[PDB]
């Protein structure tokens, strides 16, 4: 692997997703590798969402 | 001359003014393009020593129901009610010249108003 | 003096005002740069212990027809104006103590065709 | 037969008209979509050799405390306070040919608002 | 029944109308969020065959002093408004043939200080 | 008792009304900001069967010049005078149930206007 005239996060970024990984900042912690996240919600128009 | 007097929260006031309207909206050839809005409820009243509107407004968040009568002769003639409702507007002004100086002006924002025969209905999902 | 009768939903009526216009756009040289757009009839009635105008509003799916007669005086015919396929599209109810001023009732109909003495106007609805 | 009496500043002045309101927002259908907002008190006094509600304005960072009287027989009926405010207009008016002699118009800013047995508080960062 | 006199360029004018304010900006939860600004004094008088308040305005651009005097009781002076270096950013002339006051001038004054009574009002120009 | 008289294009007008005015910027601080423009005159005058006014207004390629001399009571006060002006716009009304039953309103933008000594100049880039 080959670090070609670029930043760690530009490297990083294109290298995992290249390879189908997800890459992200969720808020408090930066995750490496699906999360396997579960959690739902119910939204409903002119409930919840002002526009759709 | 006419008796108007109103009916909210357990107590009467006298009725100076009213209003209420209704509104469509209507294309560039002069077709409807949407439905019946509005239905809002705008009074004068005049105040006394009770502040019972303005702690309607302030201390509560609960919606209301209240009832307007309209008398011509002395008889009655017409009856305005509203349900589900929510004070939204409030003004209290003095002036010291004559003509009723002490006044309260409110609007109530309501779901369901009545009138007579006639009904306006508004779709609030819950 | 004058007089107004305004027959609608099987009812007569007494009316106060009523008003109708038309106009058209213009460059700025002064050459019309468009047709004509905008009948709309303004009317002003009172209000006797009922409900009809308001009844025929709320039920938004209904297209209507009507008649206003002007009376120069007293017993001869002047005008006619008519309207048909038409909506109520505004509503007011003013009810005044401390002004001296009776329960009125101000409403404006949007028609699609309107006629008056030998002219007439339409528009087009598509079907 | 009614007078009005604003004591501010430890003094006394005749209040000529008085007035305050409160709003809220709402959406295309009724419902409420925001939080009251408002409150301040608009006066109107006469001007006499006194230059003192100048002179609290001047002073820029230090707020006060009022209170205005309404009688309606003669004894008192109802009365206005506020805490914590600071005046934020100000206009003098002297007109000769008309009957407006010399008049003082000011708006109030506070941050408590008490008439009766209502009142409305804004949460004034600390 | 009241009087006010302008003391401006060495003469004496007699005033009609007179009008100041101040403002300061509010934060959208009432707290004020600024300093005060404004300080603009409107005044409306007589006119008659000298020409000097548009002399000021036009042919020079230099700052002055100006006062005005209130009287009541037809002696015993009321209050006074004092203005120090100050220029003249309006001006108006109108005549009427018919109706009151034949001939009347209107001019708004900007300064930096403004006096009145016990109360002074300073606008810090950097210079 | 009062008189104005307007010589123009070689005729006399009684004139109702006249104006003028001039302006400045300020900046929020007071100081100023620009330098003064306007001087525009505007007037008022009864029309009687002579529509010589509106034929200098048409000659759009000429300037001109006029004078308004001011009398009071039972001799001249002030006189206004321009020079190099056009005419830029031009109103006439007539309204048979009300009074004034015809009257010509009119604008004047000059190059130069003298009132008593004062005088105010722009500068004409030819």
């Amino acid at each position: 692997v080959a670090r070609y005239k670029e930043t760690s996060y530009g490297f990083l970024s294109r290298l995992l997703r290249s390879y189908g990984e997800w890459f992200y900042y969720n808020g408090e912690t930066l995750q490496i590798g699906d999360p396997e996240i579960d959690t739902e919600s119910r939204a409903g128009y002119d409930v919840d969402l002002t526009g759709v | 001359a006419f008796r108007a007097t109103l009916s909210f929260a357990g107590k009467e006031f006298d009725v100076l003014d009213c209003t209420y309207s209704l509104k469509r909206d209507v294309d560039s050839k002069g077709r409807p393009s949407s439905n019946i809005y509005g239905g809002q409820i705008r009074l004068h009243v005049e105040s006394t020593d009770d502040t019972s509107i303005l702690e309607n407004m302030t201390n509560q968040f609960k919606p209301h129901s209240g009832s307007i009568v309209f008398k011509k002769g002395d008889a009655k003639m017409k009856e305005l009610t509203w349900e589900n409702g929510y004070i939204t507007e409030f003004t209290e002004n003095i002036d010291i010249v004559g003509s009723q100086p002490m006044t309260i002006t409110f609007v109530v924002s309501a779901q369901v108003i009545k009138i007579g025969g006639a009904q306006f209905e508004q779709n609030w999902p819950k």
